[PDB]
């Protein structure tokens, strides 16, 4: 019995450890968020199927790593779901062929936010999975330890909803003028969703974000966002109603707004956060 | 925040 990754990295007879480098494509699902499907990444086979049958389980102590360590979830093993990190050995998968066959493991994260996310840097450890292999022939009891690494920079969603982009940059026309902000949100199932803006504001109405341009800044102007032609104050819930699998545009537009005093030439920049909330 | 929006602009003479 031996195993290999999609990229040819092998663990031989007797077990051992290997790194698995995965191009992650995490996604929200109903009730759980996919982190990584390893059934396309890890393969094993029985070396002598005519006389021996191999038994393969996911062993207790399999867990997330790095920045996913604070989160709990589920693991789907051979069509059934179990708590993850694993607290008990799973039922077995039978390996009875010399032909490589997937190790049927997929990792999920339990939603805890509305539309939050955890940023993963490429090269980061995201999970450690313990494959236990025994057989019906002798007393072999081997461990195949799979260290799962993110191959790419990615955001793992932690909520029931996800966004078109986690960072959006827009350029306004030269003062005066406006520009739409492309930003949509969708949810795995229907959610009563809203959002609020965050940032430093200049006015008592809490609706004009300050100009924080560092180099050659303009004076006298800030940035104000509108939705449906209506100014959106910061720290105030905008209701999107019920949001489902079809993406819904937040309908945001950026504008300049005078903050007082002389308007002098220079650069303008405002950094504005969006945070979603269940209502 | 869930999403960070950066808005860039300029005031000309
Ligand atoms: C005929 O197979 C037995 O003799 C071989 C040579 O000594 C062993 O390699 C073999 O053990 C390995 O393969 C089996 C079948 O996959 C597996 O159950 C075992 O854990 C080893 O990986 C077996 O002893």
């Amino acid at each position: 019995f031996a195993c290999k990754t999609a990229n040819g990295t092998a663990i031989p007879i007797g077990g051992g450890s290997a790194n698995v480098y995965v191009n992650l494509a995490p996604a929200v699902n109903v009730g759980q968020n996919l982190v990584v499907d390893l059934s396309t990444q890890i393969f094993c086979h029985n070396d002598y199927p005519e006389t021996i049958t191999d038994y393969v389980t996911l062993q207790r102590g399999s867990a997330y790593g790095g920045v996913l360590s604070s989160f709990s979830g589920t693991v789907k093993y051979n069509g059934s779901s179990y708590p993850f990190p694993t607290t008990s050995e799973t039922p077995r998968v039978v390996y009875n062929s010399r032909t490589d066959k997937p190790w049927p493991v997929a990792l999920y994260l339990t939603p805890v936010s509305s539309a939050g996310g955890v940023a993963i840097k490429a090269g980061s450890l995201i999970a450690v999975l313990i494959l236990r292999q025994t057989n019906n022939y002798n007393s072999d009891d081997f461990q195949f330890v799979w260290n799962i690494y993110a191959n790419n920079d990615v955001v793992v969603p932690t909520g029931g909803c996800d966004v078109s982009a986690r960072d959006v940059t827009v350029t306004l026309p030269d003062y005066p003028g406006s520009v739409p902000i492309p930003l949509t949100v969708y949810c795995a199932k229907s959610q009563n969703l809203g959002y609020y803006l965050s940032g430093t504001t200049a006015d008592a109405g809490n609706s004009i974000f300050t100009n924080t341009a560092s180099f050659s800044p303009a004076q006298g102007v800030g940035v104000q966002l509108t939705r449906n032609g209506t100014i959106i104050p910061a720290n105030n819930t905008v209701s999107l109603g019920a949001v489902g699998t079809s993406a819904v545009s937040l309908g945001l537009t950026a504008n300049y707004a005078r903050t007082g005093g002389q308007v002098t030439a220079g650069n303008v920049q405002s950094i504005i956060g969006v945070t979603f909330v269940y209502q | 925040a869930d999403v960070t929006i950066t808005v860039n602009g300029k005031v000309v003479a």
